[PDB]
């Protein structure tokens, strides 16, 4: 009975994968986009105050709520 | 006249309809500062925002303007006597400040209910907010107001099976404010201004000149305008030239007669988008305000 | 609230990154299961509410230098009760990011 042998890919998972599925890293809101829906957004900290957002649905109406927090 | 068409109509639809396909809603957690949070209200454009309490984890009341004005005349005062507690306060003191014994549990609505409990709710709790929350989820998903109300009513119901009290005017109806009518002059201070606010829980006043005939309108949402300077202490002005510092809107110039159908007043208001009329005379002497919840009150207790 | 940005971002090293959030993960008592090594589903029970909230972490690359960190809800399935999907989301990536993770 012979020694069986590995073969690990190892560099599947190398590095993170690159961002875009079309996903955006910044949107400017100065006073839809499909499927951002549910992740998490953050504004600049400010004077020790977080800024946290997101969009959900509820039925076909989407809120987008800004929680103020301090920290 | 009518067992209403409004009625019905109000009767038979959820309040999710009025929803926006799209909005945004700000929530302050109830440890944030006073001071931090109004301005928070100014720089996103909104007018009202719900009260996340982290500890029992659960929406407890509703931080809005005329808080911000309670809040500013407690400051004005307070100074004069070398007090300088409340701008370092945090919603929670000033929550603890102000209710005391005086119970004022947060009032919402769920997305299901009917629109006739909504006006209900508002006329009943005296307010101008009225949070939507769903009962599976617990989020709050749209601030219900007055304005929106109407402007959906107006949109959605026919013209002509028309109820007689349509055409009948705010007198003999009477819908409005007739007397003790809270009034500022040309010059009146702004500090001034805020004590009649607070005192008569009213939300504009009108401007009046010598002869007591409307020139202007002095709103409390001209008062979150007073979180734009970051000094605070800008207060003894004439409420003339603190309507400079203005950029838009424009009320005041909203007048209406007192033989007016409701017909008239309704379409005006929706029209022009404005939260009262101010109830004038031949000559432009102010008699009464008639205002959204006036008419809002009128259309759920069928006419009258 | 002009700027709005996704996540966090972080020149750390990404294994440095998947290691500390899952120390941070077990200190605050969330379950959590480890679907790549850049992929994470976590699930928290609410102390007061006795209630469940579900959330996915991923890290993704935007620079040769540079990672960032995605949070994404995962959804379930007169007074107010206590307890709110959305708000209990926040909290959660604040509570995630106070204990894994320090200021630049
Ligand atoms: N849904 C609600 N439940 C409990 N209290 C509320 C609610 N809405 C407003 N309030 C409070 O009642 C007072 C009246 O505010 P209101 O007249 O409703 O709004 P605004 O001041 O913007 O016109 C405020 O102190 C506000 O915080
Ligand atoms: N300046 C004012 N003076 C007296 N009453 C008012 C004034 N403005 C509004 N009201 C009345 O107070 C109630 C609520 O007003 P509003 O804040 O406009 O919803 C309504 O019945 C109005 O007619």
């Amino acid at each position: 009975g012979q020694e069986m042998y590995a073969f690990r890919s190892e560099e599947r998972f190398k590095s993170p994968p690159i961002l875009p599925p079309h996903l955006l890293q910044v949107i400017l809101n100065k006073d839809p986009n499909h499927v951002m829906l549910n992740h998490l957004y953050a504004l600049s900290i400010k004077d020790s105050v977080m800024v946290l957002s997101a969009t959900h649905r509820y039925k076909k109406k989407y809120v987008t709520t800004l929680l103020y927090k301090p920290i | 006249s009518n067992s209403s068409v409004y009625t019905t109509f109000m009767k038979s639809h959820r309040c999710y309809d009025l929803i926006p396909t799209s909005s945004k809603l700000v929530v302050f957690d109830t440890s944030l500062q006073v001071k931090k949070a109004f301005f928070a209200l100014v720089t996103n454009g909104v007018r009202a925002a719900p009260l996340w309490d982290s500890k029992k984890q659960s929406f407890v009341g509703m931080l809005t303007i005329t808080d911000f004005i309670n809040i500013l005349h407690r400051y004005y005062k307070s100074a004069l006597v070398q007090i300088y507690e409340l701008e370092e306060h945090k919603i929670e003191t000033w929550r603890e400040v102000y209710l005391q014994d005086s119970f004022k549990p947060l009032v919402c609505i769920s997305p299901n209910a009917s629109l006739f409990d909504a006006v209900s709710s508002l006329i009943r709790n005296k307010i101008h907010r009225l949070p939507v929350i769903d009962p599976e989820s617990g989020n709050t998903l749209y601030i219900l107001t007055h304005k929106r109300i109407l402007k959906f009513l107006k949109l959605f119901i026919t013209e002509f099976p028309k109820p007689e009290f349509m055409s009948k005017s705010l007198e003999e109806l009477q819908i409005g404010t007739y007397a003790n009518i809270a009034m500022v002059r040309t010059t009146t201070p702004v500090y001034v201004a805020l004590g009649i606010f607070v005192q008569h829980r009213v939300s504009a006043l009108p401007v009046v000149d010598e002869k007591g005939r409307v020139v202007d309108i002095y709103s409390k949402f001209d008062v979150i305008n007073l979180a734009a300077e970051k000094t605070y202490n800008n207060l003894d002005v004439s409420v003339t030239k603190a309507l400079q510092h203005r950029s838009h809107y424009f009320e005041g110039v909203l007048k209406c007669y007192l033989h007016e159908t409701l017909e008239a007043i309704i379409n005006r208001l929706v029209e022009a988008e404005v939260h009262r009329l101010v109830v004038v005379d031949e000559h432009d002497v102010v008699k009464g305000i008639v205002s959204l919840s006036d008419i809002l009150q009128a259309l759920v207790l069928t006419g009258g | 609230s002009m700027a709005w940005h996704l996540g966090i971002r972080s020149q750390s090293r990404p294994n440095d990154i998947m290691a500390e959030v899952c120390r941070a993960i077990k200190q605050l008592d969330y379950e959590w299961k480890v679907v790549n090594p850049y992929y994470l589903r976590v699930r928290r029970k609410n102390p007061v509410t006795s209630t469940f909230s579900k959330m996915s972490l991923q890290l993704y690359q935007v620079d040769s230098r540079t990672y960032l960190l995605d949070f994404r809800s995962i959804d379930d399935e007169v007074a107010p009760r206590p307890g709110s999907h959305t708000i209990e989301f926040f909290e959660m990536c604040a509570n995630l990011i106070k204990n894994s993770c320090t200021v630049n």
